[PDB]
């Protein structure tokens, strides 16, 4: 009752390392049987001299899958091969692995043969218990279980030449039942000894000139051929991606036969395929392209053909192309069917169909190929739209055959939103392997669903994959940054910083981004009935407008309020939290004692309260001086305001008190930085009476108040004073405490533990100098918001991209619409994209350690 | 037999 | 959506020929594993000594199941075990294998090694092509589908130890699906080379005593057997014997463990149990027995028991039985689970538990054992009721758990008929099985459902079988019959006779038959309103009765017309019909052109006319002349009558020619029997008269008559007039010419085939010695009724017995009413008694042929 996709795909195929190198293979003619002594001799005991074998046997990235080097070495390399396929599918598919590590998804492997296992123990004074575990043929679907953590059936079968295909059906029906939400589905065959070939040679059923000849007059035999492949089949609602989804699926047997064991039987074959499509409602006149089994036999492929033509071209009116891959191959006895499965979705994902090699003349003895009701593609021809059929008959008899419908999903309709600068993170064992991954997502920059996978498949702790990597796409800077993450949790903190950081466009390129609009509107609906609106403050800003100071409280705590919030929907959870003065206000919304409308109208009354009253203008001046040596060379009157460090302390008084310092800036190294902001005192002693009146308006907003946590460290408030009833709660005291006390920004600094990341929301990072200084030398500093930048929305999205390269999980399409849920087609490969470790080489049996005959 | 009908000509020309 | 049942069961297992010598050892408690160098040496390599092994492995019934005998020396001895087991657990469900032909039927064998296909293709010079067909681990499962002509899928698996339990867990879906309508699942191992018991030795697996000390504190490994075991599973409606019904069945999977992929996890287990069991809808309470995996493991066994403990001895108040074959008979990896079922079916059926062995003390590391919430059986302790859980683990994590449910059909109510003796019908390669099918049931004579599955399993062609026999049981006489059937078909003709054979009880004692009765009841209201009844004929016949001439007529024609009745339910449809006067009458109802009110009213009607009009009392005197001279020695008015045989002609005339031939008898070699009927001379020219009145009466019965085939052959028609008018239809002037002219019995017998089998339908076979001359000497002549016989339904008994042993297919099933579909339990086993031809012994490799690091 439930639909079956298919998912994900990987693969290793002759002359084929990669899918994509398969399909330029296929469609490039070549023929990839070679004649080459890659695991035997040229012809000896009479063998062809021609098979298709895989590029590599010896590479296997033992660490990432957990198994020790002295097992690796007694390991069956098809399973070696069959983990790195599995694990490459998946990441096709656009699913993170470990979102499926509890779930119930079986794995169905096809295998024939297990020749690593009698190589391995001829020799019964040397064995290794090991060799048991490695190279057992249920172990190729159990490790598989055991690594990936699937609670599903874990089965493998044997059904000769068909066995990869029955895998497949098992898997359907799986799914189809509700038993399964996912499954996985594997074929391996490697050609180790020289023996079974022999065999193979005296049965009759090697060609002489190792070439499938399909749906030729010469036909004499087949081609013996390698091949591990996997796919990923899910039901739909799980898949990000979908090739094509399986109308029906099942098998018969022949039965008995009068010829033979061996010999093919057609009717049987036309029976299946009729009764498939009538059980699953499809017309026959819908299909345009049939896979055969095609192994170019004498009597086989009239056999099939002629069954083909009398199930399917009866009522018909048009030509159904017919094709072979193993022509272009060879024949991979129980991996036949997965490697025609990615021929067929190769060809529908590049919209062209991949043409048959050495088809010269048609048989005689099938009449369907001489008057054009079968049509055998050998040009390369566009897909025009219908059914597939993929069958593949075992030579004990087994009969399977698929229906698939494949997706024709459009790609999608221009939006505003498409113009917008992305992110791009990317993980790897090499840094190669994370270049290849930034390189592929910039050279597919427009693209926005593979750069959603891609984003999903990142997710990776630094434990397994030691290199991370990212770029901003979509920028005119761009540039890949590639580092090695140090193994570990980072405990991340939030700063948020004062007044005295405003500027002309505060947050404007940023704008365009939902979220942050939507919170710059909920606190503008908050502040619209005091006859005030910062969405002109944002859009209109000239310079009468940030000079005033209750504009300047709210743009900043309406900005730092939404800078949270996007922190917030990225997946990000504060460690610790400190703040300086309206930065301690916008911590109140960062822990969550405070909600919005408090913080914005709190932030509103004090600007309004401070403009309300007046008192003799104030300075700031800065001076190169500590904390102590302040108070004994000021003025009575004069307090000291902020302590940042230890050699930076601003002074706060009059004019006259600020002229004094004027003098002594001149004397030795003293700095004479007097920024002021409105000319007045804040944190002084000349705001001991603002606060009577302030208090009496904040009562009536932040009443019932809601107590602090523990993450949050205060910086109005003494370390000795931290347990007392005042600072336990953040009431209406305790914002207008922060006022009329100093801040102490340094005392708070030295808690920050050694390998923290320390996160600035601010307009401006003015205090980015003032953190360095500040903080121990093994803490990252990253800003948010850079003065004067003419994208900062590129400057926030690198932020977020170095703050992955420091190891901190953050999704950044959360930031962004989300993308449709099926992926149109002709989306970029992703499983030729991840590379391995491959430095080490293992052990692979040769041919002369089996008997011959000696 | 099946694989046997080679040998099965072969005597036959035999005989031939 | 449909009921699946377990129908069938067979198996060879260690020191156990037969599935009754397997539970003999089971619950004789005898050390089913042995010290013998019957593979390998003793303890070579320092392997175990002990290990449990089959006991013969060369014998198979090569020309049964078509296979050539150099293609059987080059086969997988476990395959040729396979085929006989497979045969056999289709016969033990009671159903004929051919009925299964064509359906869509699945196989399912779970195989784990396949040691012979790595021993036949060690020296490439000398290879031949067979041992890719007869070894490959795919054909195990494909030619059991090609020998029994199965369509449905046809899978080998390889799960580890789990590896049989999880084919019958994929056949259950099958049909539980409606998928397929029946399965076979098969699990197979055969221990051969030591290397692979040296893997496992060095692997920590192998205990060094060679014993599964299951439950027991000092278990620490199992021992390695062998075993073939094979069950029949279908859907409920096809099922003619159950053994039980499967109630769920599911598996799992372990999934990523810190300890490693061998060790075991109980909780996973755990979750499989309450899953099954709340998905089934059974309460834990109603569980009695739990045939736990039990490998006798240091690890092992604490996990599985605990698990089982958790998941169902929460709250259940009762102990829970547990116990485990392996400590019996040692473990078959991938066999392990069918032969745990078949000790528990052989337990249920046998109505005790069988007993553990090596069991002293109890895991300390359990603590259900020791406060009573588990018992392990170790003495035979009588069943009780509930359901039995049958789990078994595999090596590499796979999980699979049945529940079935036992059925508990009582034995039946006695009937009358019960009494009645019955036929039992037998076939056999040899005369040995045979005699071994009759002596079983001569030893259960009084179990009717057993007499019923071996008559259904009898219809076996004489080309597979050449050996058939029958016996008569509940009769007092008794005694087998054996001979070869000769190769072949046989015609079957139908030969009734005329008067002169009634007596006094005519077919009483076949009156207990209810058809026999239901046709005599049927003419008894077709001639109710002519003032007679048959019933009073029959049963309250005195000499007063049967010299009457209507009576004898209507009392021949309903019993001959019963005869052919019960023939007709029978199966069997005759060839040729040849007849004798009233015996012709009759033919037309044993051809179809009567019926059979229209039967008895001819009759009638021929002995009310013959009996109205008075012609002057005629003579039957028979003499030893043949037809030519009987011509020519009678005086004129006197003719010849019956042309019986080439020396036995019957003359016709009054008293004064009868006492002619008084004389002439003494003259050389000449018959005086002058025996007469009523003292009337039928077959001549004094009933010229009768027919007009006859004719006239006849017009009013069999209007519109229908006509005859070529299969009647006229005895009252020359054979020159055989195409005209008269003699194509029986009609009223076919009747009355029957009457009026003389039979000849000699040309249509000479029409009869070489090889007929001829049968006699009359109550008294008074034909059978002119029957022997008249016919060729290669006829069969089986007479159905004898004159004065205590038991005549004995003796048509025997009659249906030897029309067996001719070569005519005839079940005497349909003769008494059927027996209720599902056989109660307790009906015996009949598996342990099909006995094959094993005069050849075929090719076994040997320890030599595998490499030992020389």
């Amino acid at each position: 009752m439930e639909e079956v996709v298919i998912a994900g795909m990987s693969g290793k195929l002759p002359e084929s390392e990669n899918l994509q190198e398969f399909w330029d293979n296929l469609i490039g003619g070549v023929d990839m049987v070679t004649d080459d002594d890659r695991r035997w001799k040229a012809g000896l005991y009479g063998l062809p001299r021609r098979s298709g074998k895989l590029k590599d046997l010896s590479r296997f990235d033992a660490s990432f899958f957990g198994v020790h080097p002295k097992q690796a070495h007694t390991m069956d390399p098809q399973l070696r091969l069959l983990l790195e396929v599995t694990y490459e599918a998946i990441v096709d598919g656009g699913i993170n692995p470990d979102s499926l590590r509890g779930t119930h998804t079986g794995v169905w492997v096809g295998v024939s043969g297990s020749e690593t296992s009698e190589a391995l123990s001829r020799d019964p004074e040397t064995l290794v218990g090991y060799s048991m575990v490695g190279c057992q043929r249920a172990m190729m679907a159990n490790r598989l279980s055991f690594f990936f953590d699937f609670r599903g059936p874990s089965i493998a079968l044997d059904t000769a030449c068909s066995s990869s295909l029955m895998a497949l059906q098992n898997a359907y029906q799986a799914i189809h039942s509700g038993q399964c939400p996912a499954a996985i589905v594997g074929g391996i065959n490697v050609l180790l000894k020289p023996n079974t070939s022999v065999q193979f040679l005296r049965l009759g059923m090697l060609s002489p000139e190792g070439t499938c000849k399909a749906f030729d007059t010469a036909g004499n035999g087949y081609c013996r051929s390698e091949g591990v492949v996997a796919v990923l089949l899910t039901k739909k609602s799980l898949a990000r991606r979908v090739y094509a989804t399986i109308l029906n699926a099942g098998t018969n047997t022949d039965g008995f036969k009068e010829q033979g064991v061996t010999f093919p039987s057609g009717d049987i074959q036309e029976q299946l395929i009729r009764s498939l499509y009538q059980s699953a409602g499809v017309a026959p006149e819908s299909f345009e392209y049939i896979e055969a089994h095609g192994t170019g036999t004498k009597v086989g492929d009239p056999q099939e053909l002629n069954g083909i033509t009398r199930a399917l071209c009866a009522t018909r009116q048009e030509p159904l192309l017919i094709g072979s891959t193993k022509s272009n191959m060879g024949h991979p006895e129980p991996a036949s069917g997965l490697a025609a499965l990615a021929k067929v979705l190769l060809s529908l994902e590049h919209g062209l169909w991949a043409p048959n090699l050495h088809f010269h003349s048609p048989n005689p003895e099938i009449p369907a190929l001489l008057d054009g009701r079968l049509q055998v593609v050998d040009q390369p021809l566009p897909v025009r739209g219908g059914n597939v059929g993929i069958n593949s008959f075992g030579f004990g008899g087994s009969n399977v055959h698929i229906i698939l419908r494949p997706n024709t999903q459009p790609p999608p309709a221009p939006a505003p939103h498409a113009t917008l600068p992305r992110l791009l993170r990317a993980s790897g064992r090499t840094p190669e392997a994370v270049q290849k991954l930034l390189e592929q997502g910039l050279r597919h920059s427009q693209d926005l669903a593979f750069l959603s996978m891609l984003n999903d498949i990142a997710a990776v702790p630094a434990t397994a994959m030691p290199f991370r990597g990212y770029a901003v796409l979509g920028g005119e800077r761009g540039g890949p940054e590639v580092q090695q993450v140090p193994a570990g949790e980072r405990p991340l903190w939030f700063i948020c910083s004062g007044m005295g950081t405003q500027w002309r466009g505060m947050g404007l390129s940023l704008m365009r981004l939902d979220r942050f609009r939507d919170s710059i509107l909920r606190s503008d609906e908050a502040v619209k009935p005091f006859g005030l609106k910062v969405s002109q403050l944002l859009l209109s800003t000239d310079e009468s407008t940030f000079d005033d100071i209750v504009h300047s409280f709210v743009s900043l705590t309406a900005i730092q309020i939404g800078l949270i919030d996007l922190l917030s929907c990225m997946g990000l959870r504060p460690d610790g939290i400190v703040g300086h003065s309206l930065g301690e206000v916008a911590c109140g919304y960062a822990d969550g004692c405070l909600s919005q409308e408090e913080a914005v109208l709190a932030a509103y009354w004090r600007g309004q309260c401070i403009k309300e009253a007046h008192l003799p203008p104030g300075a700031m001046a800065a001076v190169g001086l500590s904390w102590e040596e302040c108070k004994q060379r000021c003025p009575p009157g004069v307090v000291p305001a902020c302590h940042n460090s230890k050699d930076t302390v601003t002074i706060s008084g009059p004019q006259a008190p600020v002229f004094e310092f004027v003098e002594q800036l001149r004397k030795e190294g003293v700095f004479a930085k007097e920024v002021r902001t409105g000319g007045m005192a804040f944190h002084s002693y000349f705001m001991e009476a603002i606060a009577p009146p302030l208090l009496q308006e904040l009562k009536k907003v932040i009443r019932e108040p809601k107590p602090r946590s523990a993450r949050w460290l205060s910086t109005s408030i003494p370390e000795a004073q931290w347990h007392s009833s005042l600072a336990r709660t953040s009431s209406a005291e305790y914002n207008v405490n922060n006022l009329v006390s100093p801040v102490l920004f340094q005392e708070a600094l030295w808690h920050v533990p050694e390998h923290a990341v320390v996160l600035e929301i601010a307009p401006h990072a003015l205090l980015q100098a003032v953190l360095k200084r500040g903080l121990k030398p093994s803490c990252t500093i990253i800003p948010l918001m850079k003065k004067d930048h003419r994208d900062n929305l590129e400057f926030f999205l690198a932020g977020i991209g170095r703050l992955h390269l420091s190891g901190i999980d953050a999704n950044p399409n959360a930031l962004f619409p989300p993308v449709e849920f099926p992926a149109p087609r002709g989306t970029p490969l992703i499983s030729p994209l991840i590379k391995w470790d491959h430095s080490l080489a293992w052990d692979v049996p040769a041919a002369e350690d089996f008997p011959n005959g000696s | 037999d099946s694989l046997m009908s080679v040998e099965v000509r072969q005597t036959l020309e035999r005989e031939l």
